[PDB]
């Protein structure tokens, strides 16, 4: 009956800012920015409950090699260890073919 | 803004590009966000949080 | 550019936008019309008449 998510973000310093308790929070307490406070209002529209974690490869990361085989923070999605990401990240066709993407939120 | 301020912007910019939410191939949870994105580009409430955060 | 040559830009651009063909609700050409302009995008053809024009 119930059910859970998991995010991926990044603690890009205008967007996510590591709280000064950070030795033993949990990552929907650890964090706050824009990023952070954006999850909440998308949370409070969409009602479903997560948990936000960091990118474990904590990076972008590039292509593997001749394969294309993706990054940490699209593999996490592909592979399972998240379902949604909410990070800025370019919107682009060869990014897009693989999983889809919101109406982008800033352009810049 | 991050003093120092001893790093300056010169030029007009490169490109025009978008940010957005992203979510894999088939997952359920992709349209119920994309309608709450939706709502807050019209809403406007983005504006609250680019105050906030710069 | 043009001859006159007694007018500049001043500043960046202000925000962004873009351009797209448009036809009625529903037009049901609209769905080969988007074909069409995916596949003039992808043969650079885009690139080809702004080269040509300005």
């Amino acid at each position: 009956e119930q059910k859970t998510v998991v995010v991926t973000t990044i603690l890009e310093s205008p967007y996510v800012m590591m709280k000064k308790n950070h030795e033993m929070l949990e990552g929907n307490e650890r964090y706050e920015g824009y990023c952070v406070d954006l999850a909440a209002e998308i949370a409070k529209h969409c009602g479903f409950k997560y948990k936000l974690t960091i990118v474990g490869d904590g990076k972008y990361g590039a292509r593997d090699a001749d394969t294309k085989i993706w990054n940490g923070m699209v593999g996490e999605l592909v592979y399972g260890k998240a379902d949604i990401a909410i990070a800025p990240l370019t919107i682009t066709l060869v990014r897009e073919e693989v999983i889809d993407f919101s109406k982008p939120f800033m352009s810049l | 803004q991050r003093k120092p301020c001893d790093t300056m912007k010169v030029g007009g910019n490169l490109d025009s590009k978008g940010y957005g939410i992203a979510t894999p191939k088939g997952s359920s949870l992709g349209t119920p966000v994309n309608l709450a994105v939706l709502k807050l580009s019209e809403q406007g409430v983005l504006d609250k949080l680019k105050n906030k955060w710069w």
